[PDB]
């Protein structure tokens, strides 16, 4: 090793003294500009760290060929190619394509290395093989197709040119222990391309951490309480993973998002600076240094320019080295659902020819939606390929057990899906209405020669509780069967009554739609008294979930929160039971609840809740749990693991809260996995339409019609599509509304 | 034509209305021919369906009457409503008995054994009581489950009894040992209705995999047997469109016998594992349905307040 | 006046010659409140009508202190036992109040609690001919004739 540490010391000898190449192209990339701000200590010791995993890579070549060891002049061609690959990646890992592009051709007009001879291609998507020439890495991608039964798996990765580069950025900083950070923007695949990266790793095991605003050191210490341990050694205090021989990845998700002092810092980020330079932290039980012997660290974060996120400081990227994962774009995402939706597409064999088609208008409504809703206009207004890949989920879902299906409903499908993915969220009735149209266009400009009427129309409603197929339901039968429902469910739980219109029943199909999938998190927004929780109940009730209110009442303090979530999760782990957690704002009272609330929506568990005696009942009755349900669990590790995996699996926690034009915003920077782990459906202030339909309904029962009723001529109309002539019950509930609307003004 | 084979076809024989509320359970008289079912309008209707006529009027629950339950002979009647009341009829004296109280909630089901001499109940008081029929008293409460039990039903010789509850668990009891045999967790949903297996079904279900054996029907549109030697389920019967409040074992035992809240009744073939015949039963949902041991009829109770009355061939 | 002007647009007559405290309130039920301490002005009389009237529990805004005795007098046949929300004796005259069915007054809303929010939402559950009502960690049977005051002697007080 140390040999073969020289041979290349001496070869890349010439490329570092004085300018030769690494000055340069150094001198350049600042002159590039980066998505975070580029240290040059922070690109040269990543150059530095990739040089060394270089080494790495001839020393297991040698090992791998006992008979043949590395030759000079191979390994000389390599190095010469490696440094290159390595300059690269290290002064653009962190910017953009057309600023690393423009770095390639910087580097390839001035350098005298042997290179690719490519036109067009850039230097930046070739690879240095160990034979010392240039691999690309579109031959390396393969065209692959996934099974049915993993169609949008939260695992299954298909690979493309950006996934595979960024894979071998992964492995080559996690081979040598050294922090990284993933920025890029929401959605981008920063998480997925580290858990696939750390799947080829077979000697690490992950842990998932949610930064929030109010993030302190002590969440660190409470995680290094849970998964590690304390070991007295001679030489100190030392800090180890109780799984011996594994290495500890820690993943912050929201390294950004910890609020900066008034004084420009960060405790968090000076906490992670202080054990990455120092290579250990104090304890402040009895101020003893303790060393960390195997825990490293991964990062992502948002870019520094998006409104909630706070930059960095040089001190603290000097040692931590930069990704920066783009979104994939049309052209990548193409295939990337394309390999997904020709792999569903095969348990109905006549639709198989209209994969590519339906690929091409889901793309073009996603990009067309992603120019206008941008999150200027609302602060949630984000879309990433992950509303596209519960796009695919959705519909899969839909198709998996119907066995028949014409392509008039694949199109109806494919819109319905689209609406509850791209107007849930949506605020005002304009954008809605364009969302609606933009959804018509895309499907007559992507499906020619359909049946236009029967495909798309008015309700498009669609239940699992009239037939156990996801068939289309009518609003009427619907209607209907709600009423029944309402009446047999006034006798069990809440006997209030309650008039149903078409927003009704929108909003519990999409309650039940989103309770029906597993780890299934609802925001609801909307002005008070609109019948949120009442619906979200009644949705419960239903789909036999318990419903569980903490009762937040005078000096709730933190303790009585923390034993609530402890009763919540023990029901939800060990006894098995399908819970509805509903819980309002006005229940929120100090950062601790929202902290609590971000580890579980995150996580679906929250590190150091269980400590002391109480860890040993829930670890007993986790043991109880598993006994009953059929499935052997020892130890601890797993124990903890299968009561987290039925967590996710039974807990259903339900967030209503009242729109705001800063309220909402605070509420994103302080709690990201409400904004990301929760579907947001905004219910609004009730329409005009729904003012009139409930004044209609229960002004129904007493007389109201008088034949003798004149029309006037100006006819003051606040409610649209009035039928004409109003008659006298139409005119006076068209008068309540107007009478709602001008206390509005 | 032969017991063994008798099988429901459309249309209904007789079609009969005139209830003022939703009925509950419609069940067979052991030895006359006269019908009788139980609705939530505080009264207990009796009817007749060799003829197709009214017969009489019994008027004595004040609240939503939930169960009804006969003995061996058929001269005892064993009604539970919403009022907290246990009251009893009879068939020699058509008058009221005894008015038992002592549970704290609705009383969601009653049953008497075929030896009767005593009246078990579950109510939804957490708590199964059961009374004699000389005194009146409840000398042991069966107690253990967490929320409120659906429906109770025990078997032929009465040694052991079973319950089915909100928990998606149904436990069988013993009324001699006081205490549960086995606890059955594999259902995701409430379990509703609860029927036992004759003696010549036995046969049939151990060739198709001794005894007792156990059918349950919950509302998760699914419907398995299990085995109170094994405590395991037996196999997974699915094809029920909606929500299941009713099964029950053809006499012969070679079929059963359901009705789902999709307005249908369906007759299924467990050896198998299909259906072979779906009626469509009624205008709205439906409760509840019975099987006559000799005589060809099967009834089915409704939502609609609309009794049809179905001749089998 | 603007839901007259547009009554009036949409051709539905109505009783122009009226007094909307006169429509309301009979004669006998204004001299019974003019006599239990109310002031004679008719915006206080249109509150005695909405605190008569009232479907949803009502809240007093009244710096004065003449709404809180005009109440008192009015509920004087039905005993009300006077208390505050910040009083550590308040949730068990709550629980009375709840058991016995009589009329309660609070005071001090500004410090509002939300164990009040099942009481003021009739989240209220039916056991046949029982009315059962669960607040907190005690099931209480809700009496038919209860009626809970919320006062407020703050005007410039600011509601979520
Ligand atoms: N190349 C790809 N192949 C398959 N799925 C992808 C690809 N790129 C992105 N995705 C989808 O995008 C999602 C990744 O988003 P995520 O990494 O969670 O963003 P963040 O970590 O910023 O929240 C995954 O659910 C994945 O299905
Ligand atoms: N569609 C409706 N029909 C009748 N009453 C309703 C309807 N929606 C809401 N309500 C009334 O409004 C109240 C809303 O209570 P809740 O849902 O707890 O508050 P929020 O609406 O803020 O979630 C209920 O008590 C109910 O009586």
């Amino acid at each position: 090793m140390l040999q073969i540490q020289r041979d290349a010391a001496t070869i890349m000898q010439p490329y570092f003294t004085s300018n030769g190449l690494v000055t340069k192209a150094l001198e350049h990339a600042f002159q590039l500009e980066h998505i975070m701000d580029l240290t040059r200590l922070r690109c040269l010791g990543s150059l530095f760290s990739m040089l060394h995993q270089a080494c790495r890579n001839v020393a297991q070549y040698n090992a791998n060929h006992p008979d043949f060891p590395m030759q000079i002049e191979q390994l000389e061609r390599y190095i010469q190619r490696y440094l290159v690959y390595a300059i690269l990646w290290s002064l653009s890992g962190d910017s953009r394509l057309k600023m690393r592009a423009e770095l390639g051709e910087y580097i390839r007009r001035i350098t005298t290395v042997p290179l690719p001879t490519a036109p067009n291609i850039p230097i930046i998507d070739y690879e240095v093989s160990i034979s010392g020439e240039w691999s690309p890495w579109q031959a390396k991608v393969p065209q692959i197709e996934v099974e049915t039964h993993k169609v949008a798996a939260p695992d299954v990765v298909v690979p493309t040119l950006d996934t595979v580069r960024h894979e071998a950025l992964l492995y080559t900083w996690l081979a040598e222990h050294k922090p990284l950070v993933l920025c890029g923007p929401p959605g981008s695949g920063k998480t997925m391309t580290l858990f696939s990266a750390l799947r080829a790793l077979p000697d690490m095991e992950v842990v998932g951490l949610n930064f929030s605003s109010a993030t302190t050191p002590e969440l660190l210490l409470k995680t290094f309480d849970h998964y590690c341990e304390y070991r007295r050694t001679p030489n100190g205090v030392v800090l180890a993973p109780v799984q011996l021989g594994k290495w500890l990845v820690l993943f912050c998700d929201e390294i950004n998002l910890p609020d900066m002092d008034k004084y420009g810092t960060q405790r968090v980020i000076s906490f992670i600076r202080q054990m990455v330079e120092h290579g250990g932290f104090y304890r402040t039980s009895d101020q003893t240094w303790v060393k960390l012997e195997r825990i490293q660290f991964v990062g992502a974060c948002n870019p520094p320019t998006d409104p909630g996120r706070k930059p960095l400081s040089h001190r603290f990227l000097r040692h931590v080295p930069v990704v920066y994962v783009d979104y994939p774009g049309p052209a990548s995402l193409t295939q990337i659902y394309g390999t997904f939706n020709r792999a569903m597409l095969r348990l109905i064999p006549s639709l198989r020819t209209y994969a590519e088609p339906l690929t091409a208008a889901m793309v073009e409504f996603y990009t067309m939606s992603q120019e206008r809703f941008t999150q200027d206009t609302q602060p949630h207004y984000i879309y990433s390929p992950r509303e596209m890949t519960r796009w695919v989920r959705g519909i899969f879902e839909a198709l998996r057990p119907l066995e028949t299906l014409p392509v008039e409903g694949l199109i109806r499908i494919w819109a319905h899906e689209a609406l509850r993915l791209f107007q849930d969220r949506l605020v005002e009735d304009e954008e809605r209405r364009w969302t609606d149209e933009n959804i018509d266009t895309v499907a007559l400009k992507h499906f020619p020669n359909i049946d236009r009427e029967k495909a798309m129309s008015r309700p498009i409603l669609y239940s699992n509780w009239l037939s156990k197929d996801y068939i289309p339901v009518d609003q009427e039968e619907l209607r209907d069967y709600v009423k029944a429902r309402l009446k047999v469910f006034y006798e069990e739980e809440l006997d209030v009554p309650l008039v149903l219109f078409n927003e009704v029943l929108d909003h519990v199909l999409r309650i039940d739609r989103i309770f029906r999938q597993p780890q299934g998190h609802l925001l609801l927004i909307g002005v008070s008294g609109a019948g949120k929780t009442t619906l979200s109940r009644f949705v419960a009730w239903m789909n036999g979930l318990s419903v569980y209110q903490i009762k937040v009442h005078r000096k709730y303090t933190g303790e009585d929160f923390d034993e609530d979530l402890r009763t919540v999760l023990r029901r939800s782990g060990c006894k098995n039971e399908k819970i509805a957690f509903i819980m309002d704002e006005s229940n929120v009272l100090d950062s601790g609840f929202l902290e609590r609330m971000n580890t579980l929506l995150a996580n679906g568990e929250v590190p150091g809740l269980f400590e002391g005696d109480e860890y040993a009942t829930l670890m007993t009755q986790c043991k109880e749990g598993a006994q009953k349900e059929g499935l052997m669990l020892d130890s601890h590790e797993e124990l903890y693991k299968w009561f987290t995996s039925q967590v996710i699996r039974n807990l259903h926690v339900v967030f209503t809260m009242n729109p705001s034009s800063e309220g909402l915003k605070d509420r994103a920077a302080t709690s990201p996995a409400l904004f990301n782990r929760c579907v947001l459906n905004w219910f609004g202030d009730w329409s005009t339409e729904a003012l009139y339909q409930v004044g209609k309904e229960f002004t129904s029962k007493m007389d109201l019609e008088k034949p003798n009723y004149i029309v006037p001529d100006y006819m003051p109309v606040v409610y649209d599509k009035l039928p004409q002539p109003p008659s006298h019950r139409e005119a006076i509930v068209n008068s309540c509304v107007f009478v709602h609307q001008t206390l509005h003004q | 034509r032969d017991p063994k084979e008798w099988i429901p076809r459309p249309p209904e024989k007789y079609a009969l209305s005139g209830h003022r509320s939703p009925v509950t359970r419609v069940i067979f008289h052991p030895v006359f021919s006269v019908m009788v079912s139980a609705s939530e309008d505080a009264t207990i209707k009796v009817w007749d369906y060799e003829t197709g006529d009214f017969e009489r009027t019994l008027k004595g629950h004040t609240d939503s009457v939930q169960d009804i339950s006969f003995d061996h002979s058929g001269k005892l009647l064993a009604s539970c409503s919403a009022d907290m009341t246990i009251k009893l009829w009879d068939f020699q004296g058509f008058e009221c008995i005894r008015t038992m109280h002592g549970h704290d909630h609705n009383v969601s089901s009653v049953a008497i054994m075929p030896n009767g001499d005593h009246i078990v109940s579950a109510s939804r008081d957490k708590t199964i009581k059961m009374w004699e029929v000389q005194t009146g008293y409840c000398v042991k409460t069966f107690t253990g489950h967490r929320e409120w039990v659906r429906m109770v039903r025990p078997n032929q010789d009465g040694t052991l009894i079973a319950s089915c509850s909100n928990d998606q668990t149904v436990r069988v009891w013993v009324v001699a040992t006081k205490e549960c045999k086995a606890e059955l967790r594999e259902h995701e949903h409430v379990v509703e209705c609860i029927s036992w297996a004759p003696e010549s079904s036995y046969s049939s279900i151990s060739e198709a995999t001794p005894g007792p054996f156990l059918l349950s029907g919950s509302r998760d549109k699914t419907i398995k047997m299990w085995d109170v030697s094994t405590g395991m389920c037996l196999m997974t019967l699915v094809g029920h469109d909606n929500w299941v409040r009713g099964v029950l074992f053809h006499s012969g035992g070679k079929f059963i016998l359901s009705c789902a809240d999709d307005k249908t009744l369906r007759v299924w073939d467990y050896k198998n594992k299909r259906c072979m015949k779906t009626l469509n039963a009624h205008e709205h949902f439906v409760t509840s349905l019975d099987f006559h041991k000799t005589a060809p009829y099967v009834v089915t109770g409704s939502v609609d307040q609309t009794v049809k009355v179905w001749e089998c061939r | 006046t603007t839901w007259s002007h547009h009554l009036q647009q949409a051709n539905i007559q109505f009783r122009t010659d009226i007094a909307r405290t006169e429509y309301l309130s009979n004669a006998d039920e204004r001299l019974r409140w003019q006599a239990s301490s109310l002031p004679a002005d008719d915006l206080c009389t249109e509150n005695a009508i909405m605190l008569k009237r009232f479907n949803r529990y009502p809240l007093i805004i009244d710096p004065s202190g003449q709404a809180t005795e005009f109440i008192m007098n009015e509920y004087k046949d039905r005993k009300i036992t006077r208390t505050s929300f910040l009083d550590d004796a308040f949730r068990k005259n709550l629980e009375s109040a709840l058991r016995f069915g009589n009329p309660l007054l609070v005071q001090d809303v500004e410090s509002y609690d939300p164990v009040l929010n099942p009481v003021l939402n009739r989240e209220v559950r039916r056991t046949g001919g029982r009315v059962l009502i669960t607040l907190g960690d005690q099931d209480i049977d809700l009496s038919p004739s209860f009626v809970i005051f919320l006062s407020t002697r703050d005007p410039t007080v600011e509601f979520p």
